[PDB]
């Protein structure tokens, strides 16, 4: 019961360690909302052709139905304030992302 | 949001000759990382098909298909495929599709550079010709 | 040796067939790859003729 | 010794800068040359009597 993540031109191939550094700070609010959970996690989804960030927050259809949940390791935030680590660990095909 | 691990992965019981296409996938990956080095080649030596440590073959095929530079859409397309040989076929296709472009760029670079060498080498020959006809014979082809 | 040659032969042939079906992709795609290469090392606005 | 050392390190930075500028010159020339060959062999295959 979390808002969709802003991939923002960051492909996360399955079972290939990857780093995500979005420039926006609204995902950091989500990073602060998941610190209270005992088992934190994050999901990775893919964007469709002709990427557009305004439709992701307006509509939920840009993102594909497929998702890849995985666990976060640790934040660094060397340059940006949003340096999350992603992984392709648990693949899933949601019936309806809506 | 509702989700379920509907990770279908059917495979034939007889698992002896079914890993031979995987052998061709790693041979194409070895040729892609040898002729088009992207990442270090030590990781290919760490995860081999002969060690019998591939407890999750689907993951091994995905990690091998990840080296391909094909657009993300293609990755989604590979996930849409349900049969195992179809995704193996697509992963190999992605690899070859990148491979042709790589081979074109490499051939072009060596070819263009050799053209530069044939340029300057013939200029070296012309320089030797001049120098050897500079302090040898002094043509009086003037007024 | 026969079994290995039949396995290697079927693998090389099936892969050669997949490779032939991939060569069906038109040469225009290659020319487009080189086109993106021309733009990747060129840049700038169209301030040409 | 340091008085000599400051000039030496300055010279080292200056040398790498001049050499890297030569490399940034010629590497980009190889890129533009590749661009031309694709515009000639593949792109503009016309331009002739």
């Amino acid at each position: 019961h979390l808002p969709l993540i802003a991939i923002t031109r960051n492909p996360v191939f399955p079972r290939f360690i990857k780093i995500i550094e979005v420039k926006n700070k609204k995902l950091v609010e989500l990073l602060r909302r998941k610190v209270r959970l005992a088992q934190p996690y994050v999901g990775v989804f893919l964007k469709r052709d002709d990427s557009n960030e305004s439709d992701v927050v307006e509509s939920l259809d840009e993102i594909y139905h497929t998702g890849t949940f995985a666990q976060i390791h640790e934040m660094q935030d060397l340059g940006d304030k949003l340096r999350m680590i992603v992984m392709g660990h648990r693949r899933v095909h949601i019936s309806r992302q809506l | 949001m509702v989700e379920v691990e509907n990770v279908v992965h059917e495979d034939f019981q007889v698992t002896e000759e079914v890993k031979a296409l995987t052998a061709e996938i790693v041979k194409t990956i070895r040729d892609i990382i040898a002729l088009n080095p992207l990442y270090r080649e030590s990781v290919l030596q760490m995860m081999q098909a002969g060690q019998r440590v591939v407890d999750n073959p689907i993951y091994l095929s995905d990690m091998g298909a990840a080296l391909t530079g094909a657009e993300s859409h293609e990755l989604q397309d590979v996930l849409e495929e349900t049969n195992i040989p179809k995704r193996l076929y697509k992963a190999l296709s992605l690899l070859k599709k990148e491979f042709e472009l790589s081979k074109l760029q490499q051939r072009l670079g060596r070819e263009v550079e050799e053209k530069i060498k044939q340029t300057h080498r013939k200029y070296l020959l012309q320089e030797q010709l001049k120098i050897i006809k500079k302090e040898l014979g002094l043509e009086k082809d003037d007024k």
